[PDB]
């Protein structure tokens, strides 16, 4: 597949890529570009619906506007557009599947004129001229007469009906609503019994929206419709009244259910269709048996007939065997979660068809080029900047219900709750659905393999085509008309806060009283829960007015903080499903249990219930459980059927079980994720809010005495603090997600399951009651055989018993959950080194894209674990550039890394992030670290890190967390420094951290910065686990390795180095006694079997050489010492390991047997091979140091 | 993995399945494939 990209608007009509073709049989005819086999693009609007319809017919939430697509600019747009989704599409390989099937899977031709698939007549043509004795009348050439006659169905007709250009597809533009992508076919009746017919689909490339903290792109929107297309090119079609429970209408005062077709859900993917394509299938129905059946019987009839047939060209016929070379199963099974994987698209997952119930859609423009791009969004999904459309103003508003919050009956407030838009059914669809028995009691990501792009691609394009003459039946518009039912209530409804929580004006004022909120004549008090910024901004009201900058860093800094404290507060119970953090605010937004007390006494007193207004919602299905057929068997014959029965049966109640499941989700957890939105909406309207208050006082401060300097410092450190806001919202948006998951989990754990279990002990009784009348109606067996058979087809409890908290948590969790999971990383800079062959790569491997510049001096060692960076050149360089590293007034981080340093001490720079005055550094001074934070309005903090000195591997980190105006220092496992940093303001600096060598080699290992604080814990797992690389270390932290001259020294003893000592004609080696320090001490090898390795590792045998004799350890069985001997193969091969929590340290074992220093002994201490305990357990520790 | 006949590259290949007698049980079949040998390189460690 290729995309014709050298089209446009203005191309001539050349009649073989750009025609003017006849819109159905109608009056009107539109220009139609040709972009691949069989796939057309019309870049104006949809002709079957009027652009002006009445306003009593235009939907809920849509752009309504007869003016776009008018001009040639806006087609040609739509044009470009529509070609680069498709390129984008075609990009990847599932989308190049896709659009090889769509454009092979043409619809099924019909026969000849007079019916059938077979052989054509025949004709002779071109008598050869009469010879002299031959007649040669008979000597022609026969040809098949109608050839290629099968009138194919996809076709559009020019404006004078003579010419025909075969097409599967035809993108339109939008129809009377803008905002609308839709799916039509050409013909019913060849829809839906297995022929096919043409599709034409109204798309909107233009305006996307956004959800959560994501755009939609538009290529998945265009892929859904591509998939919705397959299900009319292939004939399979449901019919319109095959529906399913989609959502309960809990805003509503009576039992209704909104319901979406079953293409719907096959095609959107997200979570619903899970709790539908169930293994076994709960939910069945004639429709996949009859399409099965017709798609079958279209297959016989082209591999016995359409097949053998030398008289129809390979354009049909190739395609045809490609597009019944795939299953039907492989069309059912293809949906949107496919292609999110797939391409690594963030989309809706739980109720994507009824999102306009649940919140107001803002619509975003996007320009093609500029934004959009072969790969997709510039920037990712989340960080394209996209401008608010100018059209979100005409979105038109009709509610489904208008609640009215009557006082004392004066309305105090007038809310508007929206409708899904589907189609509503009073009737309980549950209570009158029979679980089929006889049906689908069988089956106790990969769909698009049968499809070969270089095999499509090689078929010719359609040239012929024969036309068939009734292929288009008609539009009909679909008029509808929305009703608004008013609901007058007393008591406040979440709707109600939640549109409290937001004004028009821009001085309001905080307010804790919803009552007082709603009955202001002024309408300047605005309903917030944030109890600890209401308390602030009271306690500092009647004070002195904030002139200065230190003033407003200040109140910026404690704005901040109690936001963020107000908004994260959480508190941990445990309920009968684990622990469970319930949002304290909770019962303050959406007013739900806030009687009286605290939102979380009641929430544990009560259930989780308790918080959805309408429970007790399930229905018994109609269960059909026919008993066992009585013919004379022996015990065999009757044990196996009677255990095909049991395991039918065990089927059967995990399909009840599978159906109670999805009523949960459709009538429990709708209610749940409603109530996720609303509190994601009042965690918005607060963030506003707190946003709104701060640039008041910003706006208010700049008519001030401040120099201009300070006030863009001042504008870059609220840009700052609004970044950490959201974050902040984000936090609390997936606490509050977690939260109401778990609840929602809960609830069924704890309020459905043992209905279910009522239910199904109830008809297990009915169940074994017919098995043992059946059993005992039998007489062709024994009594106690047949008392055993009765006792061994029994069902317990445990038989209908499927619970699993983890099948369920693991089942409302979607791709994009996966996705943002994946892309969650803590590390605003994570380097990462590797030396390949003869071509070194340093690069941030966080996902943040840092710009790291380095020179080509510096080189790759192996300092720890991995390759570390060596600064051995003079006047070295790193810079790393990210946004983040800027800093500002409120932002925890921190950094994180390994040094080593060869000097000697001068202070030296190590680290810088200073810009001119402000900013941080880490530098070398005296025997020691220095960490030095200065703020822009002269504060500074030095603090010396002592105990540094050089050849000696240390592991830095830093933290500050500004939610607790604490700096903490660790320097390997030990804290080191714990301040105080409420005096350090805004520390705004510049974009690049510099790490500099300043004629000092050091080793620089693991340099990481994060977005957070870090815990002491935290830090002391990370510097013990980076160590536990089985590699034994010496006492200067490097790795330690074969055939190197070292001093040993013992762990109770830093300071003693073990020293030769002869004594009765026997040489050992023991401590040096107090009186004599100034010996030297002995210098120690280590000689493996194996010359070629170089390192020390755990778990390695080796032997102990001395340096004149060439000494050797070995171990006297006399005393139980040690000794020196002469001979190497006299020594000793000893056990080399190290423990984790001393990774400098090293000891020596011989048969489970570690060697330790003795007692004191006429001031001597001699290593000896221990077995009693009265010797510590930290003397067999040991140090070897690079003498 | 399997070895290939004629090139020195071992080819991949889809494990096979249970379809015996019981659609209740399914499973891929483990013993397939080439069996693998660890052995030492140095013969450095302890022998026990």
């Amino acid at each position: 597949m290729n995309i014709n990209d050298n089209l446009s608007i203005n191309s001539p009509v050349d009649n073989k890529n750009v025609v003017v073709v006849r819109a159905r049989k109608t009056d009107t005819v539109f220009k139609a570009f040709k972009v691949a086999p069989n796939i057309w693009v019309a870049p104006e609007r949809y002709y079957g619906e009027s652009l002006s319809i009445d306003e009593e017919y235009k939907v809920d939430g849509g752009i309504y506007d007869s003016n776009f697509l008018s001009q040639d600019s806006e087609k040609d747009k739509f044009l470009q557009a529509i070609i680069t989704l498709l390129k984008r599409i075609n990009s990847t390989n599932a989308g190049e599947k896709l659009l090889s099937l769509i454009s092979t899977a043409i619809p099924f031709p019909y026969g000849y004129i007079g019916g059938g698939y077979y052989a054509p007549n025949m004709i002779t043509f071109g008598s050869a001229p009469k010879s002299n004795k031959k007649l040669n009348s008979l000597i022609s050439s026969t040809i098949p007469f109608p050839y290629a006659g099968y009138r194919e169905t996809n076709y559009l007709s020019s404006e004078d009906n003579k010419s025909f250009y075969a097409s599967n597809i035809v993108i339109f533009g939008p129809g009377a609503n803008i905002v609308e992508n839709n799916t039509v076919f050409y013909k019913k009746e060849d829809a839906e019994n297995g022929m096919g017919t043409m599709t034409e689909i109204w798309f909107q490339p233009f305006l996307t929206y956004k959800y959560d903290e994501f755009y939609i792109d538009p290529a998945i929107e265009l892929i859904k419709c591509l998939i919705k297309s397959l299900y009319f090119l292939y004939g399979i079609k449901p019919s319109d009244d095959l529906v399913i429970p989609y959502r309960l209408r809990s805003e509503l005062e009576n039992i209704e259910y909104s319901q979406l077709n079953i293409v719907d859900l096959l095609v959107s993917g997200g979570i619903d269709p899970k709790f539908i394509n169930t293994d076994p299938y709960w939910f069945t129905d004639n429709y996949f048996s009859n399409a099965k059946k017709v798609f079958e019987d279209h297959r016989n009839i082209y591999e016995t007939q359409i097949e053998g047939n030398n008289a129809i060209g390979n354009d049909i016929k190739l395609r045809l065997k490609q597009k019944f070379r795939i299953n039907i199963n492989d069309i059912w099974e293809l949906n949107l979660n496919y292609f999110s994987k797939e391409f690594s698209i963030m989309m809706p997952d739980r109720f994507n068809n009824a999102l306009k119930h649940f919140y107001r859609k803002q619509y975003y423009k996007i320009d093609y080029p500029e934004n959009y791009s072969i790969n997709g969004f510039v920037n990712g999904q989340i960080n394209v900047q996209l401008s608010l459309s100018d059209r979100n103003q005409d979105i038109i508003n009709k509610p489904e219900e208008i609640i009215n919050l009557l006082n004392n009956n004066v309305s105090l407030m007038r809310s508007n709750i929206y409708g899904d838009g589907l189609k509503s059914t009073v009737d309980d669809f549950y209570s009158n659905y029979k679980i089929p028995y006889n049906r689908a009691y069988e089956y106790h990501d990969s769909s698009l393999d049968n499809v070969n792009i270089g095999v499509i691609d090689n078929i010719p394009e359609i040239i012929d085509v024969n036309p068939y003459k009734e292929n288009c039946d008609k539009f009909s518009p679909v008029q509808k008309i929305t009703s608004t039912r008013e609901i007058n209530t007393n008591i406040p409804w979440p709707i109600n806060y939640l549109q409290a929580q937001n004004t028009n004006n821009e001085k309001f004022s905080l307010s804790s009283d919803f009552v007082e909120v709603v009955s202001s004549k002024d309408k300047s008090l605005v309903y917030s829960f944030l109890s600890n910024v209401m308390f602030y901004l009271d306690s500092i009201k009647d004070n002195s007015p904030i002139d200065t900058d230190k003033k407003y860093y200040l109140w910026l800094r404690e704005i901040f903080r109690n936001y963020s404290f107000d908004i994260t507060a959480t508190q941990e119970i445990n309920t009968d499903c684990g622990i469970n953090k319930v949002v304290t605010w909770f019962g303050k937004a959406l007013n739900i249990l806030n009687t009286s007390d605290s939102f979380v006494e009641e929430f544990q007193n009560l259930g989780p219930i308790s918080l959805i207004n309408k429970k007790e919602n399930l229905s018994m299905p109609i269960i059909e459980i026919y008993g066992i057929p009585m013919l004379g068997l022996p015990l065999n014959d009757l044990n196996e059927k009677l255990f095909n029965i049991y395991l039918k049966n065990i089927l059967y109640f995990k399909k009840v079980y599978f159906n109670f499941l999805d009523q949960w989700w459709t009538e429990y957890y709708s209610q749940y994720f409603d109530l996720i939105c609303m509190a994601k909406q009042s965690i918005l309207a607060q963030e506003k809010l707190i946003k709104q208050i701060i640039q008041n006082k910003l706006q208010d401060l700049f008519k001030a005495d401040i120099s201009m300097d300070k006030l863009n410092l001042m504008n870059l450190a609220t840009e700052k603090t609004f970044i950490d806001l959201s974050n902040e919202s984000q936090i609390a948006i997936n606490n509050i997600n977690d939260f109401l998951n778990k609840s929602a989990i809960c609830v069924f754990d704890t309020n459905i399951y043992p209905k279910f279990i009522s239910f199904m002990e109830q008809c297990i009784n009915s169940v074994n009651s017919n098995v043992t009348a059946f059993i005992q109606k039998c007489t062709n067996i024994t009594e106690d055989e047949k008392l055993q058979l009765i006792k061994l087809n029994t069902f317990m409890n445990i038989d209908f018993e499927f619970f699993d908290i983890q099948s369920i948590k693991d089942l409302i969790t979607s791709e994009t959950d996966l996705i943002k999971e994946e892309k969650e990383s803590d590390y605003n800079l994570f380097l990462f080194t590797l030396q390949e062959d003869n071509n070194k790569v340093i690069e941030d491997i966080s996902g943040k894209n840092t710009l790291v510049k380095y020179s080509d001096s510096i080189s790759l060692v192996y300092g720890v674990n991995g390759d570390a960076l060596y600064l051995k050149e003079p006047d070295e360089s790193v810079s790393f550039s990210n946004k983040a590293f800027e800093n500002g007034l409120t932002n925890s981080f921190s950094i994180c890394f390994w040094l080593r340093n060869l000097g000697e001490i001068i202070t030296s720079k190590l680290i810088e992030n200073k810009a001119d005055n402000c900013g941080w550094e880490i530098y070398f001074e005296n025997n020691g670290l220095v960490f030095s934070i200065v703020d822009c309005n002269g504060n500074e903090e030095n603090i010396y890190l002592s105990d540094v000195i050089s050849k000696n591997w240390y592991y830095i980190s830093i933290s500050i967390d500004r939610l607790r105006n604490q700096l903490l220092i660790f320097i390997n496992d030990k804290l080191i420094a714990n301040q105080s940093i409420e005096q350090i303001l805004n520390i705004y600096s510049s974009n690049t951290i510099s790490l500099v060598n300043e004629n000092n080699p050091i080793y620089i290992e693991g340099l990481s910065i994060l977005n957070r604080s870090i815990t002491s814990e935290e830090v002391v797992n990370n510097y013990f686990s980076y160590l536990n690389n089985s590699y034994i270390r010496d006492i200067s932290g490097e790795r330690l390795e074969y055939n190197k001259t070292y001093e040993l020294y013992n762990y109770v003893f830093p300071e003693n180095s073990l020293y030769e000592v002869t004594e009765n004609n026997n040489i050992y080696l023991s401590i040096k006694d107090t009186n004599n320090l100034n010996i030297q001490g002995a210098k120690f090898k280590l000689i493996n079997i194996d010359a070629n390795k170089q390192y020390v590792q755990k778990w390695d045998e080796g032997v102990v050489c001395l340096l004149d004799e060439e000494k050797y350890v070995d171990i006297s069985s006399e005393n139980n010492r040690i000794q020196l001997v002469n001979s190497k193969d006299t020594a000793k091969r000893i056990i080399f390991n190290n423990d984790i929590f001393m990774p400098n340290c090293l000891t020596f074992a011989y048969n489970n047997k570690y060697l330790s220093l003795s007692l004191r002994d006429r001031n001597y201490n001699w290593m000896i091979c221990n077995n009693n305990d009265n010797i510590p357990k930290a003397a067999h520790l040991w140090a070897l140091k690079g003498i | 993995i399997k070895l290939k006949k004629d090139s020195p590259v071992g080819e991949i290949l889809t494990r096979s399945k249970y379809n015996q007698n019981s659609k209740y049980i399914n499973y891929r079949d483990l013993y397939i494939g080439e069996k693998f040998i660890i052995r030492r390189k140095s013969n450095s460690q302890s022998i026990n």
